[PDB]
């Protein structure tokens, strides 16, 4: 016996917000599968899945599955796993689904110490330029200080700082995250702190 | 990145020809979702050309285009392709290049114009259709200016470069016996105007690169 | 193979109520889905309902689909200016995949309106090209049925001309009809009347407009 598990998109789904998208299998097995289900959070997932045999002949072993995901938000995203079985073989296949969600710059504050630090957090994991505003920004600034923290709401997180004494501003310093997906600007300014 | 789906590679060109098409998505990925072709004929209804899986490269075609078209993707450039090979005078349509999700088509390329016949290129002839006594009805006079004989689609017509649009009627394309297409474009204008202001057929064909302002006169 | 979409061509006003139907054909299909998509002119399709009754983020409420043993079937509840265009129905299935309904068009009705008649005479430099073309104008009428006859010197002409109907404008809400009549230079030098004889409901009787190639201050030789 046999199940060969072919993809019709990819495994990895990019899928941006509030959006609709299909997680597609098309699969060929012989004995016929007696047992197929689409597991998500270790549990059968909860809405419905279309499934049906390629052809309704008997010289048929192709068959195909469909899975209808709407409107994701960072909460229903993750790993999609479709379990196919027959007699002679077990099978499965993951769709790592991620909601494409641009960074968030969830903190952008001044530190004890004196350093500024922006916490953004987004997918894929967002990179954080900074600049400042000697209006529109351009003047970059380096961070002496990048890292990707162990997040606990389903992406990543990362924080950077900089050196907030070279400032003799007057001025605004700008955090800016972004990634494939967006990019988020927050502003910091030293006069009203 | 907000989703765009931009057509391109349309044009004129020969019966048994070839020509290919190419349709840039942004703000999402290809290799997520399925991507179709689909046609509509200048007045007609829409027609399903084909589909492809660009993750996959599953393919998937109509029975009236199969050894002639062929779909296709390259995931890298988020782009689709449609090769039509063997062309032929029925397949002279608006190309849209669209998104497929839950067995329906949610996102649509604006289209791109491709037409199969043996005319060339031609540019369009405009004459006056001259304001009279015969075009002017209780103080109203309507005049205009005939757009005759160019190929392909389209043509744009103003007025006075854009400053007349007040009752301005620019008549959809006729394709003639000759295999050319013909249209009016006219204008209703207070008839007491005609002696005293000017109007100017503004008309532009792009396949021939013709630009013509014609102005109009009541005859004398 | 194939769909049938019933009925072609609609009139409704701000308020109504819009019922449309699409039917598949037949049996033996699989897991078969209807999507609901509108079109306005020179613009790119719109998906409107998918999976029979599911409506698409956007569309307002006042868009519904439903199916029955027999019937696919959308309809829209109290109209709005941006709800008159054209409605195409597709179905997915396994057997076949993606067909299209032949689409509807959907427009106003109103009071009826008679057409303001104009006739265009050929102009000077076409005569010079070798051909003449008379243009009969029938301007912001009600309904688009509108028959046009052509008569040189009194003799009906039939297959030498072309019509052309404007798509109904979106305020006073009516129609244009061009009527371009096509003769040889020869041909229109031989003859003399023509005559656009224009007959529409809103017209008591037919209206005709004509012209003469003789039409000064000195009798004609
Ligand atoms: C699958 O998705 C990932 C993430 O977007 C992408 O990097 C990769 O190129 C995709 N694979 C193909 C074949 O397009």
């Amino acid at each position: 016996g046999f199940i060969n598990i072919f993809p019709m998109i990819n495994t990895t789904v990019f899928v941006n917000d509030g959006e609709n998208v299909d997680l597609i299998v098309e699969y060929e097995a012989f004995p016929k599968p007696e047992h197929q289900q689409w597991i998500y959070m270790n549990r059968t997932f909860t809405d419905k899945w279309e499934d049906y045999p390629k052809s309704e002949n008997e010289s048929n072993i192709r068959y195909v599955s469909e899975l209808h995901l709407t409107r994701l938000k960072g909460t229903e995203g993750g790993t999609y796993t479709f379990l196919v079985s027959n007699s002679d073989v077990n099978a499965a296949i993951a769709f790592n689904v991620y909601v494409n969600t641009k960074p968030e710059i969830l903190t952008y504050d001044r530190l004890v110490n004196g350093m500024l630090q922006c916490v953004a957090a987004g997918f894929p994991e967002p990179t954080i330029d900074w600049y400042f505003c000697p209006q529109r920004c351009s003047a970059s600034v380096l961070p002496v200080d990048v890292q990707t923290l162990n997040s606990s709401f389903g992406k990543l997180v990362v924080q950077s700082s900089i050196d907030s004494s070279a400032f003799k501003h007057n001025g605004t310093v700008e955090c800016k995250a972004y990634n494939d997906v967006g990019k988020t600007s927050a502003y910091f300014n030293f006069a009203f702190k | 990145s907000e989703v765009q789906l931009v057509e391109s590679g349309g044009g004129l060109v020969q019966p048994g020809g070839s020509l290919r098409l190419s349709c840039a998505a942004s703000g999402f990925n290809i290799s997520v979702y399925m991507m179709h072709w689909v046609r509509q004929a200048p007045g007609k209804g829409l027609e399903w050309v084909a589909s492809i899986y660009p993750y996959s490269g599953y393919t998937y075609y109509a029975d009236s285009v199969k050894g002639r078209f062929t779909i296709s993707a390259d995931t890298s450039k988020n782009t689709a392709y449609l090769q039509m090979n063997s062309l032929r005078a029925e397949d002279t349509a608006v190309y849209y290049c669209a998104r497929y999700v839950y067995h329906a088509l949610d996102y649509w390329g604006q289209g791109t114009l491709v037409t199969v016949s043996s005319a060339s290129t031609k540019g369009p002839s405009v004459f006056p259709l001259a304001p009279s006594s015969k075009s002017t009805s209780g103080g109203t006079a309507a005049l205009g200016c005939l757009v005759k004989d160019y190929f392909p689609e389209p043509v744009t017509v103003s007025w006075n470069s854009g400053a007349l649009t007040s009752g301005v009627h620019t008549f959809p394309a006729v394709l003639q016996s000759s295999g050319l297409y013909s249209l009016s474009s006219v204008v209703t204008v207070p008839s007491s105007s005609l002696g005293t202001q000017t109007y100017i057929c503004n008309v532009n064909h792009k396949p021939s690169n013709t630009k013509v302002d014609k102005k109009v006169e009541p005859k004398s | 193979i194939q769909m049938t979409q019933s009925p072609s061509s609609l009139s409704a006003s701000v308020g109504d109520r819009v019922t449309i139907t699409c039917r598949a054909s037949q049996r033996g299909l699989r897991n078969v889905a209807v999507a609901w998509y509108q079109q306005k002119p020179g613009k790119a399709p719109k998906l409107l309902i998918y999976s029979a009754s599911s409506l698409y983020s956007g569309v307002p409420s006042r868009f519904s689909g439903s199916r029955s043993g027999t019937d696919f079937t959308l309809t829209i509840s109290s109209l709005q200016p941006e709800d008159f265009a054209t409605y195409y129905c597709q179905q997915w299935a396994v057997h076949s995949l993606i067909t299209f309904g032949q689409g509807t068009k959907v427009e106003i009705k109103r009071t009826v309106a008679a057409p303001s008649v104009f006739i265009f005479p050929p102009s000077d430099s076409q005569l010079k090209s070798g051909t003449a073309s008379v243009v009969c104008l029938l301007n912001n009428f009600y309904p688009r049925e509108a028959k046009v006859q052509w008569k040189v010197d009194n003799a009906l002409q039939s297959g030498n001309s072309q019509e052309s109907v404007t798509e109904q404008d979106s305020k006073d809400s009516t129609y244009s009809l061009s009527s371009t009549l096509t003769l040889s230079k020869a041909d229109y030098e031989k003859h003399k009347v023509y005559a656009c004889e224009v007959t529409h409901q809103g017209l008591s009787s037919p209206v005709t407009k004509s012209f003469n190639r003789g039409e000064y201050k000195d009798d004609d030789d």
